[PDB]
């Protein structure tokens, strides 16, 4: 494969930059994330352009650039 | 570390979020908010629990039988008061720390000197010449400046906040930074017949000329939309929107024609969000704590948007 | 009123449900009467407090200790007496919040403050086949959206966070955090004031297998026999279990070892809020010995025999675990936290205000209207931002998906695979740790599936004591056993499937599914170094690196 960079924002306008393959299962990288953030997994939603992305989607499935962006949505819970 | 024990278990919740610095920030912060219909009455609501010194409320219009049955600040039947000074009492009670006073004289009748007792003027109904001597005494003076208002189911706000410095939490604590706002007058009147103009408008809500649409209706007619009077209003929507985009160059489309159904009255979730909203910038900025929003902010309550666009420089 | 013909109707029409009037329910209830929402039922199972003041904007300290939803339906009232609103003082877990209850409303809208409550309200909704409005907020942020039977995924399609848990041996043996010495305080707290709970000792544990190559006096039997005495649970917890760790040498041969403390040494040696002081140890040791002689005393005036509850709002309990963490900290060389962060860890307190909530009860009642005319089609999930995203926005209204069909809720026969160790788990740990605390059942029945229905559990109290204490396989549950489990209730039933292992790490006695360290440890260092044998020749399918 080539490689991307892909940057990840947060809601809390964090911004980690990361250099992909674009072959790699997503999954990886947002396991990357929440490594490089400390979450737990399933703590959070990653979305590119306003559309969802699951475990095995791909930079090339979704067709993706250099310098794209995703965006980290993380659920609250209290009210 | 000089709040009393009383405040602490009150304002334990937002402390937690926002330090004790912040808050001790707006416990030394006065506040002037003009108009008390339902984007006031949420605003009120809002920076009262929040704690600021006080909240000064400025309505000269009184209770009419069009105004909602239902308002949150005011007992049933209130026809024939005045607005601020009916709301007072719910008002007060939301926070007994707060000192909140109520005016009755008209906006512009008010002295440059006035403004000058209170660290953030907030103005809600005013029509767009208000809004600028207002704005431009608030520069004068370097007074954070902000209006609202919400028109059915759309809502805005816009802030002044002038060469506005803040400290915010950096990601791995304190960052210090500045930013800068610029007159309502200039974000109100954009040339849009430039290039870097034309170019940037592909990326600019429809809503601020929506804006501009609703301002003038108010300027010649003194109220807004309302609904009992919906077939007349529309049609001097339909025309205002032309007379506007013609004088800056705008394809009477880039605006829909269909936008005059949902756009009357005040719809009370709208009042909410848009009074959540604005509130919440007036804090940040009173605490000068995080960024503030570079200055509009538009709620579009159909489609659930909230944009925040920086329209002036 | 200013809502069109079909909708307005609809609304003086139809009833709704406000589940919490917190936060979020106050302001929902406000706007559910201002936009003319005619039948409203309101239930919160609590209690006002103090720290509400700042955004349940509906009461006052005058009401401190009522009803939150009583207190809720009188302040609304004074403005608008018209509104119709009945309040129920209760937890929608109560019985009484049944299908046929549910039923009645065109709308449910949670205002919640936790998982187990929005399972239950999820799961009742599917059942009475209502749409739900689900939202959340904590600090600056939080979202809407919308939950609608057949069309939407539900609340629980997608495995959300669960509450952080700590293996036994870090608690009671090896601390290396605040949070863990946190802990610590709250477990002996409930062994020596609360219901006595073997997952939750303190004392040290010998069986530690990071120490290996007649009993001991538990704490709970060494307070009884010394009556409780501050000074001698003292010398037990924070002297007598260390000089015992110190005994378990393998524990410290890179870590650095406890250091015990002494009452008398520590008597003899001795802005921000009152509570943000860290103070020092004296004076920690002596608002533990303090505390200790409070809650006894709390403890006496318990009738019949009953336990203390911890609450972080009970001044003593929060400095009992106030003081013994900060003791528990200081022997292990960590900083002590102040009164403040403790009772932040201690209480799991979510950082609040007013207008956050107010953002998020506005919109939904704008998707409420959406719900109501049909427009589900344009239903999002909101999210409210802190700051504008790339694209200028702070709300951000996103696509709803639709259900999940390995939903182990919303699913058509739904069902769940269990790895557990037949042998060591019994009924009781199925029914409570598994059944009622992981698959948030209130009150499940749970039989084999086996055409003769071995019964396991029952949800009618004193029907299965007796099978409480027997491990599953005295039933001759083993690998590939399927159970059923039933929640009437919640009109939901649960195939469950067991996985037999022997291998889960004694503390773990249950998941959901869905020499030669000298070899096979120098053997990871040449499968990393043949994983990026093959990535630095253009050649491995997953690659991310961190940058920044
Ligand atoms: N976010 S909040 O703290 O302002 N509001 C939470 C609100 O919800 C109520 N709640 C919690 N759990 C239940 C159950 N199970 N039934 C009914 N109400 C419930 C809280 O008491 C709180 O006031
Ligand atoms: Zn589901």
């Amino acid at each position: 494969g080539e490689y991307i960079k892909l940057k990840v924002i947060g809601q809390d306008s964090s911004e980690i930059h990361f250099k992909v393959k674009m072959t790699t299962h997503l999954k990886k990288l947002k396991e990357s994330y929440c490594q490089r953030q400390g979450v737990p997994m399933n703590s959070l939603r990653f979305l590119f352009e306003g559309q969802r992305i699951a475990d095995n989607h791909t930079p090339k499935e979704l067709g993706m650039e250099e310098e794209d962006v995703i965006e980290v949505y993380q659920e609250q819970c209290g009210g | 570390g000089g709040i009393s024990e009383e405040e602490a278990a009150q304002y334990d919740r937002q402390i937690r979020l926002w330090g004790l610095e912040a808050q001790k920030r707006l416990r030394a912060s006065r506040v002037l908010l003009v108009g008390l219909k339902g984007l006031g009455a949420e605003i009120a609501k809002n920076l009262i629990l929040a704690g600021v010194k006080g909240l000064t409320m400025l309505d000269h219009e009184q209770v009419t039988p069009e105004d909602p049955g239902a308002q949150f600040l005011i007992r049933t039947g209130s026809v024939g008061r005045n607005r601020a000074e009916a709301s007072l009492e719910r008002a007060q009670n939301l926070n007994p720390m707060v000192d909140v006073k109520v005016d009755t004289e008209d906006i512009e009748k008010k002295p440059e000197s006035f403004f000058t007792q209170f660290d953030a003027v907030c103005l809600t109904c005013c029509s767009r010449d208000v809004i600028v001597k207002v704005d431009q005494i608030c520069h004068k003076n370097s007074i954070k400046f902000f209006t609202g208002d919400v028109f059915g189911y759309h809502g805005y706000t816009f802030a002044n906040l002038g060469e506005h410095e803040f400290v915010e939490e950096k990601t791995k604590t304190m960052v210090k930074k500045k930013v800068v706002f610029c007159p309502v007058k200039e974000a109100l009147e954009v040339d849009w017949s430039s290039e870097k103009a034309k170019a940037a408008l592909k990326r600019t809500t429809s809503d601020y000329f929506l804006l501009q649409v609703l301002l003038k209706f108010r300027t010649d007619k003194g109220r807004d939309p309302s609904s009992d009077t919906y077939e007349e209003d529309s049609e001097l929507l339909l025309q205002i929107r032309n007379d506007v985009l013609d004088s800056l160059g705008i394809s009477p489309d880039l605006l829909p024609e269909d936008f005059v159904r949902y756009c009357f009255s005040e719809m009370a979730p709208v009042c909410a969000v848009v009074g959540g909203i604005l509130a919440q910038e007036i804090v940040k900025a009173l605490s000068q704590r995080d960024p503030p929003h570079n200055n509009f902010f538009f709620f579009d309550g159909m489609k659930g948007n909230g944009i925040v666009e920086c329209l002036g420089p | 009123r200013g809502l069109p013909r079909e909708l307005a109707e609809a609304v003086a029409g139809g009833r709704v449900l406000v589940v919490g009037a917190g936060g979020i329910g106050c302001e929902l209830l406000k706007n559910l009467v201002l936009t003319g929402f005619s039948h409203i039922d309101l239930i919160d199972l609590d209690t006002i407090d103090v720290s509400n003041l700042n955004r349940q904007f509906l009461f006052q300290k005058k009401h401190v200790g009522r009803s939150k939803a009583q207190v809720a339906k009188e302040s609304v009232l004074q403005f608008y007496p018209k509104a119709n609103i009945v309040a129920y003082h209760d937890s929608i877990m109560n019985p009484d919040y049944n299908v046929e209850f549910f039923r009645q409303f065109i709308l449910v809208m949670n205002a919640l403050d936790n998982r187990a409550a929005r399972n239950h309200v999820n799961r009742m909704c599917l059942a009475a086949d209502v749409p739900l409005i689900e939202s959340g907020t904590a600090g600056y942020l939080g979202q809407v959206t919308t939950i609608k039977k057949g069309v939407t995924e539900c609340y629980e399609c997608h495995p959300k966070p669960t509450q952080r848990t700590f293996p036994g041996c870090t608690i009671r043996n090896t601390p290396s955090e605040p949070i863990h010495c946190i802990v610590w305080a709250k477990y002996l707290f409930n062994q020596l004031f609360g219901e006595e709970d073997a997952d939750q000792e303190v004392s040290p544990d010998r069986a530690d297998p990071e120490a290996a190559w007649i009993k001991r006096i538990s704490t709970k039997e060494w307070a009884k026999s010394t009556g409780y005495d501050p000074v001698k649970l003292f010398t037990k917890l924070f002297k007598d279990d260390i000089r015992y760790l110190l005994t378990m040498d393998k524990l410290w041969r890179k870590r650095k070892p406890p250091v015990p403390l002494d009452w008398a040494e520590v008597q003899s040696q001795g802005l921000g809020l009152k509570d943000q002081q860290v103070l020092d140890v004296k004076s920690y040791a002596r608002l533990f010995s303090k505390s200790i002689e409070t809650l006894r005393v709390h403890l006496a005036e318990k009738g019949d025999g009953a336990e203390l509850i911890w609450d972080k709002d009970d001044p003593s309990a929060m400095d009992f675990v106030t003081s013994a963490a900060n003791l528990r900290m200081h022997i292990f060389s960590m900083n002590m936290k102040s009164r403040f962060d403790i009772k932040s860890m201690a209480g799991n307190i979510i950082p609040a205000i007013a207008t956050t909530n107010a953002v998020i009860a506005g919109l939904i009642v704008l998707e409420g209207l959406k719900i109501l005319s049909g427009k589900i089609d344009q239903c999002r999930t909101i999210f409210l931002n802190k700051q504008p995203n790339p694209r200028k926005k702070l709300l951000v209204p996103c696509a709803l998906d639709p259900p999940n069909p390995n939903c182990y809720v919303c699913a058509s026969k739904p069902e769940v695979t269990v790895r557990l160790n037949v042998h060591k788990v019994t009924v009781l740990t199925l029914q409570d740790k598994i059944v009622k605390e992981k698959f948030a059942m209130v009150a499940p029945d749970v039989q084999i599936e086996d055409g003769k229905g071995t019964i396991l559990i029952s949800s009618e109290e004193g029907e299965t004591e007796a099978n409480n204490h027997k491990k599953l396989s005295e039933f001759g549950i083993r690998n590939g056993s399927r159970l059923q489990a039933d929640d009437f209730l919640q009109d939901y039933t649960l195939l469950i499937n067991i996985l037999h292992s022997e291998d889960l790490g004694k503390d773990v006695e249950f998941e959901v599914v869905g020499e030669r360290s000298r070899k096979r440890k120098l053997d990871e260092k040449e499968n990393l170094s043949a994983k990026r044998s093959r990535i630095e020749q253009k050649e491995e399918l997953d690659d991310v690196i961190a940058l920044d």
